[PDB]
């Protein structure tokens, strides 16, 4: 009975340790998923901003007609 | 602790691999996202959460690798296992064997090494190469040689889509097929000749689809390969380890070119009027008409027949059926092989592909026959070669890429020496 009381100790401790480590790994996976959104969004913002700026530049250039004094 | 490594070089290879990964993911309860809503043989867990496949996808035309990079499986494969170059193979062997691959083989082999470092019970390799093309021929044979000089003892299978007998898909196909057949003679342990002409016939007659397309063809190829690998993957009352084929079907060291077959490939409503017992299913299995390759086994001798059954199968009827099929006089074996059968059993019934033309049935058989009639194919193919080498046609597109011309000669002559084996082994003692 004592050796069973102790083997269940070992078993419970190990089947808790492993679940804890797997939880840590899942948390790291979530952290990387989160980090991905930064490079997903900053690039979108910079793309839209380049679009706006270069469109405004095209406009300002094209807005040169004739003077006719 | 038992797994494989599947390579899909060339153009047809990546297609049949797409269909095969579809089938594998769908039977294993693996979502196309790589997350589950047996896989140690093919897939691998990324520590936690999702699965990733064991494969490398080579090509030089970035077309198909891109199409899979943004298709339905964009989020399944490791983006380092999809190697697409810049220029194209252009159907000439030397383009994918001396100039382009000359350095791409370094990256591909380093990725193969990094994969094999993670495998724990690796058994063998499953390569795929449409030899009629350029990159699947050149790069494929070069990888074959590189692995045979790198690893060694590990087995090397193959599922080659040779040029059809009659229908034409290219004009230079005899050259870059003969070259790869000469470069594949020794480095590969088992060659399973697949031909897009017999399967067109089948899909036309049995499956009743009048206007088939490489999609359905590749579905069928995936079904064949899954019925082959069910031994390793799932349970079976009599299992075979892939190293079985390397020693049951290769009598002499050079001759290892066999042809495959599957049963029962019947549409739904056409099989609804059928009981499909082991007797009739195995009597249809040997039918020369529905062989995956193209030949006339009734005009040749057999040498070895592996037969993997899957589904709820009763063994007594298996043995009875094989006895009665060895009774036939039209089907005869050679003198030096009296025990001309090798069977296996897997309890896993066939899995249907959702949206597939194939019908669901409990008992299925997959046969791999090392025969001697397939020999004539090479002859016929060699035929074509001569009618081109008689005037050195198209050779400048090959001599321009560093390939020494004389190679051609040697290959076509040395491949002809295969006959010295074939027409010899067909002769009794
Ligand atoms: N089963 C099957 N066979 C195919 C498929 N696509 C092409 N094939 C066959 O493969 C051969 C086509 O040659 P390719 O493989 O495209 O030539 P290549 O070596 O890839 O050279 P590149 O096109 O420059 O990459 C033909 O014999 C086709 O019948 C497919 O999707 N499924
Ligand atoms: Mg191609």
């Amino acid at each position: 009975t004592q050796t069973l009381e102790l083997n269940r100790m070992r078993g419970m401790l190990e089947d808790d340790f492993n679940r804890k480590k797997a939880s840590i790994r899942q948390a790291v996976k979530e952290e990387n998923q989160q980090l991905d959104k930064q490079k997903r969004d900053l690039e979108k913002q910079s793309n839209n901003e380049k679009l706006n700026y270069e469109r405004t530049e095209i406009d300002m250039v094209k807005t040169r007609g004739q003077k006719r004094p | 602790m038992r797994e494989v490594i599947s390579i899909h070089v060339g153009q047809g290879g990546i297609q049949v691999g797409n269909a095969c990964w579809e089938l594998f993911c769908l039977e294993h309860g693996i979502q196309p996202d790589g997350q589950m809503p047996a896989f140690n043989t093919f897939f691998s867990e990324t520590g936690a959460g999702k699965h990733v496949p064991r494969a490398v996808f080579l090509d030089l035309e970035p077309t198909v690798i891109d199409e899979v990079r943004t298709g339905t499986y964009r989020q399944l494969f490791h983006p380092e296992q999809l190697i697409s170059g810049k220029e194209d193979a252009a159907n000439n062997f030397a383009r994918g064997h001396y100039t382009i691959g000359k350095e791409i083989v370094d990256l591909c082999l380093d990725r193969i090494r990094k994969l094999a470092d993670n495998c724990t019970g690796l058994q063998g390799f499953l390569v795929f190469n449409s030899v009629g093309g350029g990159t699947g021929s050149g790069l494929g044979s070069l990888l074959l040689e590189r692995l045979s000089v790198d690893y060694g003892k590990k087995s090397k299978l193959g599922f080659t889509i040779y040029p059809s007998p009659q229908v034409s898909t290219a004009v230079v196909e005899p050259y870059n097929s003969i070259l790869s057949t000469h470069s594949l003679l020794e480095h590969t342990d088992v060659a399973v000749m697949l031909d897009n002409e017999a399967i067109y016939d089948i899909c036309r007659r049995n499956l009743d689809i009048e206007r088939p397309t490489y999609t359905n063809l590749n579905r069928l190829i995936a079904q064949v390969i899954s019925s082959l690998t069910a031994s390793l993957r799932f349970d079976g009352a009599l299992n075979v380890d892939i190293t079985e084929f390397q020693t049951n079907l290769v009598p002499y060291p050079r001759i290892h070119f066999m042809l495959s077959s599957y049963a029962p490939i019947i549409s739904a409503e056409k099989a609804y009027h059928e009981q499909l017992s082991v007797a009739e299913i195995t009597n249809s299995a040997f039918e020369p008409a529905n062989m995956m390759a193209k030949c006339d086994p009734r005009h040749g001798k057999y040498m070895a027949c592996s037969m993997m059954y899957r589904g709820d199968v009763v063994p007594k009827d298996v043995n009875a059926s094989i006895a009665t099929i060895k009774t036939k006089r039209t089907i005869q074996f050679v003198d030096w092989c009296p025990t001309g059968f090798k069977v296996g059993i897997n309890y896993q019934p066939p899995t249907v592909v959702p949206g597939g033309d194939l019908a669901k049935v409990m008992r299925a058989v997959c046969m791999i026959s090392n025969s001697t009639a397939i020999a004539e194919v090479f002859s016929r193919l060699d035929h074509k070669f001569d009618l081109m080498y008689a005037k050195r046609a198209f050779v400048h597109w090959y001599v321009g890429e560093g390939m020494e011309e004389g190679e051609f000669s040697e290959a076509r002559e040395d491949l002809a020496a295969l006959e010295k084996d074939y027409e010899e082994v067909g002769i009794e003692t």
